[PDB]
């Protein structure tokens, strides 16, 4: 228990206490805090001390728990992967024939067998890591006698397969990354040329035994050969048949058989026609026994133990695999068309099964279908392919109708700040499962548009009669009729929506209380925003449309606000230009209606409403082709925000003090929030907008700044939770959104520069560098990045004003502890990389000992494990290296004073098992540099070693570094490495390759030879 | 209503976000920086259900190897697992199959849920049509975010339907 009295484990000079052992490894399972943590610290340095192994023979003899032998078995694991080439021959022997010896032992015993099946397990695994260091030369016979064992004993068998199963795994599986590619394609090539041996005991088994778990671990093992063995075993033996008609109908070898057949049928190959042919056929003489025609497949599953669920999912991937890959092999036989539509017919049932997963593989198969279909033909209302499928193709259009996912998917999220808003997820499986959907119903919408139009009449009809009425089916409903927009010609279209709004509007009247209407409006508003084109072509529509949209404001029900905003922006960006010009029958463009209005449109909105509302008229004043009328949009657009705006800038000069007010901040952060907003949708023009607020935003991020300091000063980061802090940061980070927003979308360079780069620096980067470091915004760093990726050239001579506020003070930050202030480690090196890829010169303007600093902060980047900052290090030193190179001037002397020391950084990095994340770059980088000195690279990389040319010094230096760094690697794996380094500097990905063979032999002590071949 | 625990593993490459999801179910907080877990640290995580308390003790396993402690040692009697990767990163769904390996090689038949977790970000780089190593495994598959609350709840309302046999079973507040 004491941490003294666990440590003496690790004597060595006694004996092993194994009482003590058993504590230790009871505490690892069963205590708590730090004497759990001791017991990990101390069965760690056990497991890994040189000298553990010798006493593995006396924790399995006298250990009383199956924990402590389990941990045991651990120890003499890592002996053999780590060290077994280093061992004495006499050693290892000893080790097979123990190891031999407890696996007959174990597995003989039939408790064992029942109980112990982790610690049998894991002797498997000892004996296999003996097989990946040794199998072919130091035990060549090991396949024969496994196999004569596994005829002589059943029980020796049963084991036997699994082991069988994990070297298939280790060899086939698992090998990248844990092995290197020569001993990889060794172990391969040994496994290929000794299987037929190997097969005929699975056949053996399986065509005689009677040993129920025995067949089901030879089925297991199968299972793992179908990934790699000659393709003459799986289809020119009995191996179908036998796995069809032994195994596929027996319950408890069901699962695993359907397994087989499944990769079975994922091949794709021409030469085996008929065998597919009979593996379908086949399948399907069985499936109709277990599973008849007539089950209720969402109900078996609903209601199904563990293994009836596996059950179906497995039948819908057989099924999904075996149609998409060989469906045409089964439509061209005209006697085997009932069986084609008995396999969609299963397909549609599995269907109804109510499991996401299992839905989607479904899914899988119906786009195929949908697919094939639309490429062979895409007209509507007869082709060879379409003909057989026909008679069911109602029913995939009625699954994709009935079960539409949700479209769009809005959350709550709180930020930083504790405001929470309304974003929108994006790529999300739910959306992408959307997606799958849409596409497959439009595809058969083309196919026949009747058919689709009939069945969403009559899903309509069962809305209004009452029959499948229910908020969940009217909105599945309206995401199908809003998916398939664009799929109808324009004319069908007009009709289809005339009818589709005149009956929800029916609805809407028929039914009463505001939840239903609310929820009947929301797909209306849905709908027609899903049909643009609808809009485009009816103006006297889209007026209505939008009118009613500002109805909807001032409905406080929940929901209804935010169906009107969402459905405004829709509408707003899809129509744009209809806004704008005066539309026939019309006075004015609709724009300066909405613009006299807004006062009264926006007067029950929420705040996060009201920013929507302003971002969607920002697209219909961006559409405004005549500047100065552009102009006079955004005067009048702007007008409310600049009165409040105007108003608290005058109380401010008044008394700095309301800007202390936490109404007032509020709002500021409110009126900001609104010119990102505008400033989004409308891009360079808002320019006007911007000039005309800049210097004030400026003043009051100023003071803001420096009360956040101030408070923190006093209270530290405690106040900094404080909600008027919080709301503080709001204007600060959105006056910094604002800047970079704009900037980003401006497109006069030169004014930009001349304009609005001057007064940052007294404001926002001089700020920063007083501010207290918890109180310096790391958004300062990132819209700076933004600035220099927009500007390049026109901002290359400020850099030495913007580094001086920002560089040093900001690595101070960092540069204790690779985990601090992450967000200013991230935006710090997204700028460096900006001045690195748009403005290099201000790098050379810079004396030697600066640039020193700037790539020792680049160096620093890719040591750390927070793998973005780590990559943008990585892709800035790339980006640097090619920069130098430009000029012949500099390059040289960069090269003679800092390309070694460079080396060595990326070696300590690529040779560390936390940077494997790296490895692209790492190589890219290292293949680069190794290139650059074959190639030729004019001043000695040595100073004296005068003689010695680039090359040679590389390949000693390198060398000399590694067998420095790792002084167990042998001479021989020292030289073939470093060669490689030049000999594969053309090909990145067998460099690459090169590092993770090296990574795996770092890991390893070897003895005086090699894998050569 | 009585008290049920289940030893709940987590594991994952390192930088996916086990430790960040663990935090923010515990205590609400969301952490910024990355502080790699050396070896495990076990935290029982309480959820309140309409048939009574279920306590997940978790497993937080470290996903650097240079961490890895006693790896497969600590999976030992685990009832089920999380297998956490990084949507942003393709590395750490190449290596969930690994993950899985040493896994089910100790502990074969548990309910396990695999996350690919981040899906906040915008640079989203292991697409969703990509995700389908689960399937064969008969792993259930959820997409979450330990950042924006995205399918927070989803994996230990699945693996409680699953350990207490009950396909209702519900997560209340107190
Ligand atoms: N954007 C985003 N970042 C996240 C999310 N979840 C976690 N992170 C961040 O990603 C990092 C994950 O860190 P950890 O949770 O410590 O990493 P881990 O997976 O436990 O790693 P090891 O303990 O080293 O195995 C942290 O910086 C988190 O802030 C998420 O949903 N979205
Ligand atoms: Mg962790």
């Amino acid at each position: 228990l004491a941490d003294h009295a666990a440590r003496q484990l690790l004597d060595f000079s006694q004996k092993l206490d194994i009482n003590l052992l058993d504590n230790v490894v009871n505490c690892l399972y069963h205590g708590e805090g730090a004497q759990q943590r001791m017991a990990q610290e101390v069965l760690t340095h056990l497991k890994e001390h040189p000298d553990a192994w010798t006493r593995v023979d006396t924790i399995l003899e006298f250990s009383q728990n199956m924990n402590t032998k389990y941990y045991g078995l651990q120890i003499l694991e890592n002996v053999i992967k780590t060290r077994w080439k280093i061992l004495p021959r006499n050693q290892c022997e000893g080790i097979k024939k123990y190891v031999v010896g407890l696996i007959i032992k174990t597995s003989s015993d039939p408790t064992c067998v029942e109980k112990e099946k982790v610690y049998i397990g894991k002797l498997n695994m000892i004996l296999v890591q003996i097989l990946k260091q040794e199998w072919p030369k130091h035990w060549p016979t090991f396949i024969s006698d496994i196999v004569g064992a596994s005829r002589t004993s059943e029980s020796l068998c049963q084991n036997n397969m699994v082991i069988l199963k994990l070297l298939s795994e280790e060899v086939f599986d698992f090998s990248s990354g844990q092995i290197t590619q020569v001993k990889s394609k060794h172990l391969k090539d040994s496994m290929c040329n000794e299987f037929s041996q190997i097969f005929q005991l699975c056949q053996f088994v399986m065509e005689n035994s009677q040993n129920a778990p025995l067949v089901h671990a030879t089925l297991e093992t199968l299972l793992r050969f179908l990934n790699w063995i000659p393709l003459g075993y799986i289809f020119e033996t009995k191996l179908i048949s036998t796995l069809i008609y032994k195994f596929l109908n027996v319950p408890m070898f069901r699962n695993v058989s359907l397994k087989c057949l499944t990769e079975i049928a994922g091949v794709s190959v021409s030469q085996y026609e008929e065998q597919f042919v009979t593996l379908f056929t086949l399948t399907m003489m069985q499936l109709k026994q277990m599973l008849p025609l007539n089950t209720n497949i969402r109900l078996a599953y609903s209601n199904g133990k563990d293994d009836e669920q596996n059950f179906i999912q497995n039948l819908s991937l057989f099924l999904c695999t075996f149609l998409k890959e060989h469906d045409q092999l089964i439509e061209k036989r005209l006697n085997l068309r009932e069986t084609l539509m008995e396999a969609l017919h299963y397909m549609l049932l599995v269907s109804e099964v109510e499991e996401t997963e299992i839905f989607k593989i479904c899914l899988e198969y119906w786009n195929h279908l949908a697919a094939e279909l639309y490429r062979e033909s895409p007209f509507s209302t007869v082709p060879p392919r379409r003909q057989l499928y026909l008679p069911m193709l109602f029913k995939v259009r009625l699954l994709m109708v009935s079960r539409m996912a949700k479209p769009e998917e809005a959350a709550a999220v709180e930020n930083d700040q504790g405001e929470v808003v309304r974003e929108f997820m994006k790529d999300t499986d739910s959306i992408n499962l959307y997606k799958n959907m849409r596409e497959t119903l439009v595809y058969l919408t083309h196919l026949d548009y009747v058919d689709t139009e009939r069945i969403m009449t009559e899903k309509l009809h069962n809305q209004v009669n009452g029959t499948e009425w229910s908020w969940k089916n009217l909105n599945t409903l309206c995401w199908a009729i809003g998916s398939i927009s664009g799929a109808m010609h324009e004319e069908d279209e007009k009709r289809f929506l005339v009818t589709v709004i005149k009956d929800l509007l029916g609805l809407c009247e028929q039914k009463r209380g505001k939840d239903n209407k609310a929820i009947i409006a929301s797909n209306i508003m849905y709908i027609v925003g899903q049909y643009p084109r609808f809009l485009r072509a009816h103006w006297k529509f889209l007026k209505t449309v939008v009118n009613k949209l500002f109805e909807f404001m001032h409905e406080t029900h929940d929901g209804v606000q935010d169906m009107a905003c969402d459905t405004f922006i829709k509408i707003a960006q899809k129509c744009r230009r209809h806004f704008v010009q005066v539309q026939v029958g019309e006075v004015m463009p609709f724009i300066d209606e909405i613009l006299n209005n807004i006062n009264t449109i926006i007067c029950d909105l929420q705040p996060q409403q009201v920013h929507t509302f302003y971002e969607a008229v920002g697209y219909m004043i961006g559409a405004q082709t005549d500047q100065t009328v552009q102009e006079h949009l955004i005067e009048k657009y702007m007008l409310l925000p600049n009165q409040v705006w105007d108003s608290i800038i005058q109380q401010a000069t008044k008394n700095v003090d309301i800007l202390k007010d936490p109404e007032t901040v509020k709002q500021l952060g409110s009126i900001l929030k609104t010119n990102v907003r505008a400033c989004k949708a409308v891009g360079h023009p808002f320019v006007i907008q911007l000039g005309r607020i800049y210097l004030d935003m400026l003043n009051v991020y100023k003071c803001l700044s420096e009360n956040i300091s101030a408070a923190i000063q006093a209270n530290g980061e405690m106040v900094t939770k404080q909600p008027l802090i919080r709301s503080m940061r709001t204007v600060k980070r959105e006056t910094l959104k604002l800047i970079s927003g704009w900037v980003s979308r401006s497109n006069d360079p030169q004014m930009v520069a001349e304009n609005f780069v001057p007064p940052l620096l007294d404001a926002v980067l001089i700020d920063y560098q007083r501010n207290v470091p918890a109180a310096r915004e790391p958004e300062v760093l990132s819209t700076m990045a933004i600035i220099v990726n927009k500007l390049g050239g026109h901002i290359t001579a400020e850099i030495p004003q913007i580094f001086d506020a920002v560089f040093e003070c900001t690595l101070n930050m960092i540069n204790k502890d690779f985990e601090e202030y992450p967000e200013h480690r991230t935006n710090f090196f997204l700028l460096l990389q900006a001045v690195n890829s748009h403005c290099f010169p201000a790098f050379l303007a810079i004396p030697p000992t600066q640039f020193k600093l700037v790539l020792d902060s680049i160096i620093w980047a890719f040591k750390h494990t927070m793998r973005n900052v780590a990559d943008t290090g990585l892709q800035i030193l790339f980006t640097l290296l090619q920069n130098v190179a430009q000029e012949e001037a500099a390059a040289q002397s960069f090269y003679q004073t800092y390309f070694c020391d460079i080396l060595q950084h990326i070696f300590s990095v690529v040779t560390d098992t936390s940077h494997t994340a790296g490895l692209t770059m790492h190589a890219s980088i290292l293949a680069y540099m190794f290139n650059l000195v074959e190639e030729g690279k004019i001043s000695t990389s040595l100073n004296p070693g005068n003689p010695v040319n680039n090359q040679i010094f590389l390949q000693e230096y390198v060398a000399n570094l590694l067998k420095s760094a790792f002084p167990h690697l042998q001479d021989a794996q020292v030289k073939l490495f470093v060669t490689g380094l030049f000999s594969l500097n053309q090909d990145i990905p067998a460099f690459k390759e090169h590092l993770r063979d090296f990574l795996v032999q770092i890991k390893e002590f070897a003895g005086e030879d090699t894998s050569d071949l | 209503e009585p008290q049920v625990q289940f030893k709940l593993v987590l594991v994952g490459d390192g930088g996916t976000g086990k430790t960040t999801f663990v935090k923010r179910h515990l205590t609400g907080e969301f952490e910024k920086k990355y502080v790699a877990t050396l070896g495990v640290e076990v935290h029982p995580l309480v959820f309140h259900t309409n048939r009574g308390p279920i306590k997940f003790n978790v497993w937080d396993t470290a996903g650097l190897e240079k961490f890895g402690g006693l790896r497969d040692g600590y999976y030992i009697q685990a009832q089920c697992a999380i297998i956490m990767f990084d949507v942003t990163s393709r590395v750490t769904y190449k290596n969930v199959p690994n993950w899985h390996r040493d896994l089910v090689r100790v502990c074969e038949n548990i309910p396990i849920v695999l996350c690919g977790n981040k899906v906040d970000i915008k640079d989203r780089k292991v697409k969703a049509k990509s995700i389908v190593f689960h399937r064969k495994k008969n792993l259930q598959y959820y997409d979450i975010s330990a950042k924006s609350n995205y399918n927070f709840e989803k994996p230990f309302l699945w693996l409680a339907r699953k350990l207490i046999g009950d396909p209702n079973l519900e997560f209340v507040a107190m």
